[PDB]
């Protein structure tokens, strides 16, 4: 999708546990 | 981690946007679909968070997968009770009717899986299991 | 027969669920999400 | 000239190359193979070939090439590989126990390769050989440079 | 060199026998099994352990069993 | 910064696990 | 002394190598019908004179081959097989009894037949220290 | 002992090496 | 034109089918023109 | 455990078919210490490199064999 | 039989093809292949009128045939449903497609073809060609299958496929030429728009010449040259055509040649080749794939070199494309050429018809031939490959001065220079005489520019050339070693005597004699393919290099050209590291770079190429042992489940693993090379 120029149609998942648990560095 | 419409990059990415379909309004009608869904700030991407994000399709991926398997299982017993000869022309050559008659007991499997499940069907005994 | 064999049997199928996830791309837009 | 097999059964045909008289002439007076020569001998033409020729890569294609200090490194150098032979060849004669087999261009190799005695000889005699020969080498090269 | 062991289940059928490219197997006659026949492995000093003997031998948990060691020049198959 | 004394001490020093190093391996073998 | 007219062949370089002195080579002498050709095992085609023909290889495995593939397609099943040491001890070894292994014959002891079955061969672990194999 | 470097290395490298590859040479053939 | 003739006439000479042996000669012609 | 037809579950641990129902087509010889020879459905992985076929039938142990 | 392993499946596929498996009399067989041929020739006559057709309906031929300079042609639009039109380009006058490379536009205006209605006719006339050549097949095997006979008529077979479509072809096409192609081309060239230009239907030293370089309005060789060079090889194959004996007393019978020639050293010399020729398909596939793999490769240089067609040379898109294309057949070829040839020596080998023959020599004196293959790999090797090494550890040593270079110490390929001077400067009047020009310009010239770009130039040849010649040296010779050691050794080796009766593929004679893994002639077929493949990657790598260094570019305002990347090749091709960086790091910017643009098609073959190649080595390093072992673990899974499929599941044959991870090999790295040519040129070139 990125390659045909949509970056939006990306299955981003958030890692919500590493959220929850979270020296730490940003987990997107 | 906020709102797609929040999310001032989000709007910047539905300004000049890549129409997918040949219809020219497929860009700008993915954007306002998208903009239900909450998008991280800085990328302005829509994200996917473990209920209508993963579970809703979640959900119909495994009535589909379910029914796919359900229908090859269901034929393997219309193969094994076919014939004496369970392989040849069971499984190179495909009995259209046997396969639509396992395609049309499956996508059931929802309600089968109940009376499945009740006395271990699917399951067979460890006993059984050729394992050496 | 030919029919029967696997390789007709799944280009036609495959040829068919291809063209059919195809067609519904075409058609609906862009799904990442359910609505 | 043709290809033919003395003793078909061995894998070795007689060829133009291997089993002509100009060849069979060369290989077998060489002094590897040359007969009626003490092992030391053997191995000082042997040694003062090697030397002689190995002086010229390392004085011409190393890294020092073109100034004066190129000729010791030539002869350095080949003298140290021949060293790195001499070595070899105690080695080698410490435990080998095989002997040249007769072939086809040599029918009768001898026994100065095929006996620790024959080695130790013949060691001496490269490593006195070898290193004379890249001494000489650069002795002539600065002769006929200055010349 | 390879010991070649014959177990009990051998069904004397000679097919490993009639594999082996140098004929370390001779079918022996034995009273254990209705064949009237076993594999016996004299010739194991020439046992090259090619398996064309398991290969050939049809009893489930083969009889033949090779078992390669001390690799000779006549196990490893050297013309030299 | 290092001495040469130092250097030779340390080297004199490292021969000592050296000539332990030939007992210990030929003991081993 | 293991006689017999050498095959004609022009000669190759799949032949015995420097081990065939030294150590050990092999010779298939055969009976031909008739001065038919036959595929050299050390690659080529030489041609089997008429009658006794003896071949020198350079290990067994060549002249079971040159036997088992193609004298024995020949119908030709008269050969025999010598170890040959450097001394000349030829020594019979492919029909010892005088008859093909496949065929049983008597006074051929069972070697290296096991009693209990594969399934039955006992666990390394059992045996540990003891120098005993589990075939064995 | 600026020089150590240019004698210890070649000694090592070179001649321990060679002697250890000698050594070696007559242990697995002898 | 004599050249072309005459190789015609010595073509039979290396003959010795008539259209093959006039062809090459009309070749051979080309060739000395 | 009869010669004409039957349904073993073999109980030899190193067989293919180790817990798996065949049908016995020999009579048990006498003599014989495994004479059962059942012919089960699936074929035995036996042959050479990408050799379809196998085996489907062995000479099974009758202690190992259970009806 | 029946299906009982997965096994046969994957069999059936493997020797549905094996004519000589299946059956066992050359008659059936012989009839099965020439059936086959048939077939096959309608798929390349489909293929053929495909690409007419997409050139006719979907394409921008017409204005590029209009502006060659301005428009890209691109005869590929793809259909927009998950976003995938944007690899439809720009490629001016706003037409939007997927730029083709295959240069079939520079076929139709080198044939002539300015109508749409013609080329309309063209796709139709190749289409029922299809039609009839397919069906010639069902005719020629079921309706009536030919005479063993005529096979074996090989001197007959000689003279017509060599007058009927040699020579005759060759008229034919002159005909063709001059009469529709070389005007038609005359006309654009002076301007005459498409639709201006007549229609076929409505219809010697002036149309026939020795000019040689280049046209330098078109780029092309002028088709006068073509027309000229077309008609000398119709005359000559008339005439060579007629140097054979068929049915009549004129001419020479082969077999009567072949067995006049003999000598002291070939002793029996070629009698006995005629027979397994005429019997043995294989031997003929062999010497075939061999000389048409050969030619392929040929192709690719002359056609870089003296660009045909017009406007090819000025479109460096397709001079790659097309160069690469055909030594990757080239390479495929020859290599099938020795499997072959190594399937004749296991199968339609006789030692009875080959008795002290040229072929039974060979077999008799394999060992110094691969000895001494062996000797001049290691040779190459050494001082090809270890040369580059030699200049990584200089110049990574700061000792540029002691590297192998056009500065420092120089490898000049002298032999090459000189057949350079001699082809540039012997223009006229040596040997064969009245040469206007240099054949190419490639020998020596000044930049023939047309537009901006250069459609020629002087390749030049200096230590980089030398030492990527003798890495080609090299690696054709390993290449060689592999194959023609599969070759001599598939009937037997020491290790294994009785291989001929093993087969051509097996697997191995198992784990004795130290091991006999991939001893079979097929084995080295799989092993000749990946040193192939190393080869034509370093071939095809050599020549987008040189060539975007040293030949193409664009005219500045100065004389001087602007070369595509700078002439870095006389300095950088000459160390590994070179390689890396100044080739594949620096000239990867595009695939990498192209998402998101028309190009992004590129840079996912890019990525999925290196994941099929990696992929790959998950066949090549493991064996069918773990697989089958872990499968039988995944059965007892759908055991438990009464899941288990009627055909029982078998990890693939240990043959097959390997032709699995050679084919996923070879497909990721030509791919991965692919993409990255094509994204490079199609972007900057
Ligand atoms: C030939 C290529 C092709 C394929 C394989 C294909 N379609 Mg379409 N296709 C349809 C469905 C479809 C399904 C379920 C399906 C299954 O694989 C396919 N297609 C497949 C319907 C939405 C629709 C026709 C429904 C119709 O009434 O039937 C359709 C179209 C249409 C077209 C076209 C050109 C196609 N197609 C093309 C194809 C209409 O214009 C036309 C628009
Ligand atoms: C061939 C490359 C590809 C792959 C391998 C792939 N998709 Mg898609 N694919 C989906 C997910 C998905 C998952 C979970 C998944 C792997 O299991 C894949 N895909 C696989 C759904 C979100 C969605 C249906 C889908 C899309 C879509 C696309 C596109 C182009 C793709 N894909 C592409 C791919 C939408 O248009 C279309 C879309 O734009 O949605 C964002
Ligand atoms: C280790 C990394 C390395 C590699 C792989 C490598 N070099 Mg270098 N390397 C060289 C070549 C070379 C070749 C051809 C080569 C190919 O593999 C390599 N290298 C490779 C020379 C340019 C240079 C010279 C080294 C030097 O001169 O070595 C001696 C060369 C000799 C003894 C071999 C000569 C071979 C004979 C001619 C063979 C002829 C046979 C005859 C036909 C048979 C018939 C005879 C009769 C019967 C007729 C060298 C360097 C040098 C170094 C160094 C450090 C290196 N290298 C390094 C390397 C010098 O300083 C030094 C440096 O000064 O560079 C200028
Ligand atoms: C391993 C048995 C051995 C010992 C114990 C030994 N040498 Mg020798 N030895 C020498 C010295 C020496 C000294 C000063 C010395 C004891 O102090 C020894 N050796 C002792 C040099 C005069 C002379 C040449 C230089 C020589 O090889 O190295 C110089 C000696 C050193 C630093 C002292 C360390 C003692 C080592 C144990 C000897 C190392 C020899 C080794 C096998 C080769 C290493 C690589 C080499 C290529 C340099 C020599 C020879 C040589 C050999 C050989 C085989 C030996 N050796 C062997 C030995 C040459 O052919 C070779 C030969 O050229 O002479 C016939
Ligand atoms: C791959 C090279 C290698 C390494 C790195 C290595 N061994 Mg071995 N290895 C041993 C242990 C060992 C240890 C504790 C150790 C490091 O942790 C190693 N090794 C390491 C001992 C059992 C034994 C002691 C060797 C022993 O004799 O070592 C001699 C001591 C040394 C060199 C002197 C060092 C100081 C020099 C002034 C050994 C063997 C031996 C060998 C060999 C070949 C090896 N090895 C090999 C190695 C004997 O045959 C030899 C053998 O006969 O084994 C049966
Ligand atoms: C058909 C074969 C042939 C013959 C028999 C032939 N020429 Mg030619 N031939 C010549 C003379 C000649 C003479 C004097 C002569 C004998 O009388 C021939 N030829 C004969 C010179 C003009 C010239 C030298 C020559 C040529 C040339 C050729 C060619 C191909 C020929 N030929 C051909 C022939 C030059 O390229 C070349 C060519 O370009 O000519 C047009
Ligand atoms: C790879 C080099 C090669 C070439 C170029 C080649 N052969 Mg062979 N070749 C044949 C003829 C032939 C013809 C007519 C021919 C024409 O040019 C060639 N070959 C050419 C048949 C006689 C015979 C059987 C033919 C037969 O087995 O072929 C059937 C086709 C096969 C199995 C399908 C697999 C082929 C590729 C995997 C697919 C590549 C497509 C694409 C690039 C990538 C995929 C695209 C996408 C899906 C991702 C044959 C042999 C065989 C081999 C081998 C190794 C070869 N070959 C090799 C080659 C036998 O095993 C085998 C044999 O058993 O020995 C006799
Ligand atoms: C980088 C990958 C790679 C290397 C280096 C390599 C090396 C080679 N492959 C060869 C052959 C083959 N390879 C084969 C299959 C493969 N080969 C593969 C990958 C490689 N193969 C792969 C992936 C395959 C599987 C298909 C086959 C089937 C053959 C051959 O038959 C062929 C062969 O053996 O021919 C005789 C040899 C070519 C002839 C030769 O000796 O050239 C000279 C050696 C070279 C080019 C390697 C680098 C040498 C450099 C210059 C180092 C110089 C030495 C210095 C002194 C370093 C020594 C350091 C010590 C002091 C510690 C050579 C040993
Ligand atoms: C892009 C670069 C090229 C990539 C592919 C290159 C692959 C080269 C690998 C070597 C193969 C040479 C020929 C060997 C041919 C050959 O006989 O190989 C032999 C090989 C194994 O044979 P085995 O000896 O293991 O089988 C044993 C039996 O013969 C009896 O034991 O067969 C297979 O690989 C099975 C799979 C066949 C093919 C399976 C795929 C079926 C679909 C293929 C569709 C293709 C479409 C093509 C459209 C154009
Ligand atoms: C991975 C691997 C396997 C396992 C790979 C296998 C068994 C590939 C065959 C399985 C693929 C997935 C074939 C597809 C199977 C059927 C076609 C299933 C139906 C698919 C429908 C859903 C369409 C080997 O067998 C092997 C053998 C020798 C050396 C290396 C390897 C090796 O690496
Ligand atoms: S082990 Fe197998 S081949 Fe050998 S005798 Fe027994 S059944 Fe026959
Ligand atoms: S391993 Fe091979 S050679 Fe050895 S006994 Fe078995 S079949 Fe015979």
């Amino acid at each position: 999708v990125v390659a045909f120029g949509t970056p939006e149609k990306q299955i981003l998942v958030e890692p919500i546990f590493a959220q929850w648990i979270q020296p730490f560095m940003s987990q997107g | 981690l906020v709102p797609c419409s929040e999310s001032p990059k989000f709007q910047e990415r539905a300004a000049k946007a890549r129409n997918t379909t040949a219809d020219p309004n497929s860009g700008q009608k993915r954007f306002e679909m998208y903009s239900s869904a909450l998008c991280g700030p800085e990328d302005g991407l829509p994200r996917i968070i473990a209920a209508g994000d993963f579970l809703i399709p979640g959900l119909f991926f495994i009535y589909i997968a379910g029914g796919i398997g359900n229908s090859s299982r269901n034929y393997q017993i219309a193969n094994r009770k076919k014939n004496a000869k369970n392989p040849a022309m069971g499984e190179i050559i495909i009995d259209v009717p046997l396969a639509v008659s396992s395609t049309i007991a499956g996508m059931a499997w929802p309600l089968t899986a109940f009376r499945e499940l009740t006395s271990g069907e699917l399951t067979v005994p460890d006993s059984d299991v050729t394992v050496s | 027969k030919f029919f029967s064999t696997a390789p007709v049997i799944a280009l036609v199928f495959f040829t068919l669920t291809a063209g059919f996830l195809v067609e519904l791309n075409r058609f609906f837009p862009d799904i990442l999400f359910f609505p | 000239l043709v290809k033919h097999g003395g003793d078909p059964l061995v894998g070795d045909l007689a060829t133009p190359v291997n089993s002509s008289g100009i060849v069979k002439a060369w290989i077998n007076n060489l002094p590897a193979y040359r007969k009626g020569m003490s092992a030391n001998a053997r191995g000082l033409e042997i040694g003062m070939a090697h030397g002689y020729y190995l002086y010229g890569p390392f004085a011409t294609s190393g890294p020092i090439r073109g100034t004066t200090m190129s000729l010791v490194s030539g002869v350095l150098s080949a003298s140290a590989v021949v060293i790195v032979l001499s070595v070899a060849i105690q080695i080698y004669s410490s435990v080998s126990s095989a002997k040249p087999l007769p072939s086809v261009t040599t029918a009768d190799p001898g026994s100065d390769f095929g006996t620790k005695e024959g080695w130790s000889a013949v060691g001496s005699g490269f490593l006195i050989g070898g290193c004379g020969g890249a001494v000489i080498a650069g002795v002539l090269s600065y002769a006929i440079a200055a010349f | 060199s390879h010991t070649v062991k014959i177990y009990d289940t051998c069904i004397g059928c000679t097919q490993c026998v009639r594999a082996c490219p140098t004929d370390v197997l001779e079918m022996v006659p034995w009273d254990g099994c209705k064949a009237g026949q076993i594999a016996s492995s004299p010739r194991t000093e020439d046992c090259v352990g090619c398996k064309r003997c398991e290969t050939a031998c049809p009893t489930d948990f083969l009889s033949i069993r090779v078992y390669l060691g001390a690799e000779t020049t006549r196990s490893m198959g050297l013309a030299y | 910064e290092l001495s040469d004394l130092q250097i030779v001490i340390a080297l004199v020093v490292a021969l000592l696990p050296a000539l332990l190093a030939l007992n210990l391996g030929s003991a081993l073998s | 002394t293991l006689t017999g007219q050498t095959p004609l062949f022009g000669g190759s370089t799949g032949g015995l190598l420097s081990s065939a002195e030294t150590e050990e080579k092999y010779a298939i002498t055969w009976t031909s019908p008739k001065q038919q050709v036959f595929e050299m095992p050390t690659g080529g085609a030489a041609v089997m004179n008429e009658g006794e023909n003896l071949l020198y290889l350079a290990r067994k495995e060549q002249c079971l081959a040159l036997g088992l593939r193609q004298l024995r397609t020949k119908k030709i099943m008269d050969y025999k097989i010598y170890r040959v040491l450097p001394d000349g001890s030829n020594t019979l070894l492919h029909p010892k009894d005088g008859v093909f292994p496949e065929k049983s014959n008597e006074g051929r002891a069972a070697v290296n037949s096991v009693a209990r079955s594969i399934g039955e061969n006992p666990n390394p672990g059992a045996i540990k220290y003891t120098g005993k194999k589990a075939y064995d | 002992s600026d020089i150590l470097p240019a004698i210890m290395t070649p000694l090592v490298v070179l001649i321990g090496g060679g002697a250890a590859m000698t050594a070696f040479f007559y242990y697995v053939e002898r | 034109l004599m050249l072309f003739i005459n190789l015609l006439m010595v073509f039979l000479g290396r003959y010795a089918e008539m259209l093959a042996t006039g062809v090459f000669a009309h070749w051979i012609g080309a060739g000395m023109i | 455990m009869v010669q004409r037809g039957s349904k073993v579950r073999i109980l030899r641990p190193e067989s293919y078919w180790f817990r798996e129902i065949g049908t016995v087509a020999s009579v048990d010889q006498s003599g014989i210490k495994y004479p059962v020879i059942v012919r089960f459905d699936t074929c035995n992985y036996n042959g050479i490199s990408g050799t379809a076929a196998g085996i489907n039938t062995n000479n099974f142990g009758v202690h190992e064999l259970e009806e | 039989k029946g299906p009982q392993t997965t096994t046969w499946i994957w069999n059936l596929h493997a020797l549905a093809h094996d004519f000589d498996t299946q059956t066992n009399d050359l008659e059936e067989i012989s009839r099965k292949i020439f059936s086959a041929h048939f077939g096959h020739l309608s798929i390349i006559f489909v293929w053929i009128s495909g690409m007419i057709f997409h050139a006719a309906r979907f394409s921008n031929y017409y204005a590029w045939l209009a502006d060659p300079l301005g428009n890209k042609p691109s005869a590929h639009v793809v259909w927009p449903i998950v976003g995938q039109d944007i690899l439809n380009a720009d490629v001016g006058n706003g037409f939007r497609g997927v730029q083709i490379t295959s240069g079939l536009f520079h076929i139709l205006r080198g044939a002539g073809m300015t109508d749409p209605g013609e080329l309309y006719s063209a796709a139709i006339g190749a289409l029922v060609a299809a039609v009839v050549m397919m069906y010639a097949g069902y005719y020629h095997y079921h309706k009536k299958a030919p005479k063993l006979e005529w096979f074996q008529n090989a001197e007959s077979t000689m003279t017509h496929h060599l007058i009927v479509l040699l020579g005759l072809g060759n008229l034919a096409w002159t005909g063709h030429l001059i009469h529709v192609s070389l005007p038609v081309n005359k006309l654009l060239d002076s301007g005459v728009a498409p639709q201006d230009i007549p229609i076929p239907h409505e219809f010697y030293s002036d149309f026939l010449t020795f000019k040689g370089g280049l046209d330098p309005t078109t780029g092309g060789l002028w088709m006068t040259d073509i027309a000229h060079h077309h008609l000398a090889l119709a005359v000559m194959y008339i005439i060579a055509g007629h140097m054979y004996r068929t049915n009549w007393g004129i001419g020479h019978s082969m077999k009567e040649i072949m067995e006049s020639h003999k000598g002291p050293f070939t002793g029996e010399g070629h009698k006995g080749l005629y027979e397994v020729l005429t019997t043995s398909w294989h031997a003929q596939l062999a010497i075939n794939l061999a000389t048409w793999g050969s030619f392929s490769i040929i192709v690719a240089h002359h056609m870089y070199a003296m660009p045909p067609y017009p406007y090819l040379a000025t479109d460096y898109g397709t001079q790659l494309n097309l160069f690469v294309h055909h030594m990757w057949i080239g390479g495929f070829l020859i290599v099938g050429g020795a499997a072959h040839a190594a399937i004749f020596m296991v199968r339609d080998y006789d030692p009875a018809v080959n008795q002290n023959n040229v072929l039974d020599r060979m077999l008799r004196h394999r060992d110094t031939i691969i000895s001494h293959l062996n000797w001049v790999c290691i040779f190459l090797g050494f001082h090809s490959f270890g040369l580059y090494i030699h200049n990584d550890n200089m110049r990574s040593l700061g000792r540029p001065q002691d590297m192998f270079s056009d500065t420092a110490i120089q490898l000049q390929p002298i032999f090459s220079q000189w057949v350079q001077n001699l082809q540039a400067n012997v223009a006229g009047t040596i040997r064969a005489p009245l040469a206007e020009g240099a054949s190419s310009l490639a020998w020596g010239g000044d930049p023939l520019f047309v537009g901006g770009k250069v459609a020629m130039q002087h390749v030049s040849l200096g230590t980089a050339d030398f030492m990527i010649h003798h890495i080609h040296a090299f690696q054709i010779h390993v290449t060689v070693l592999i194959l023609i050691k599969g070759v001599l050794y598939a009937r037997s080796s020491r290790l294994i005597p009785d291989k001929a009766n093993l087969g051509f593929r097996f697997p191995c004679d198992g784990p004795g004699r130290g091991g006999t893994c991939q001893s079979s002639g097929w084995d080295h077929i799989f092993l000749g393919l990946f040193w192939m493949y190393n080869c034509i990657s370093i071939v095809n790598f050599h020549f987008f290099w040189k060539m975007q260094s040293d030949v193409w570019g664009a005219a500045n305002a100065n004389g001087g050209v602007n070369y595509l990347t700078a002439g870095n090749w006389a300095q950088s091709s000459i160390t590994i590291n070179g390689w890396l960086r100044d080739f594949l790091w620096a000239q990867s910017v595009q695939v990498i770079n192209s998402y998101g643009s028309a190009l992004s098609a590129y840079g996912i073959l890019f990525l999925g190429a290196h994941f099929i190649w990696a992929f790959s080595l998950m066949f090549l390093f493991s064996g069918r042992g773990y697989w089958q072992e872990l499968i039988e673990s995944i059965v007892w899974a759908h055991s438990k489940l009464k899941i288990a499929p009627a055909i029982q599941p078998r990890a693939m044959s240990i043959t097959q693993g390997r032709a699995v991870g050679l084919g996923h090999y070879l497909l990721g790295g030509i791919v991965t090379s692919w993409s990255f040519y094509l994204a490079r040129i199609l972007a900057l070139g």
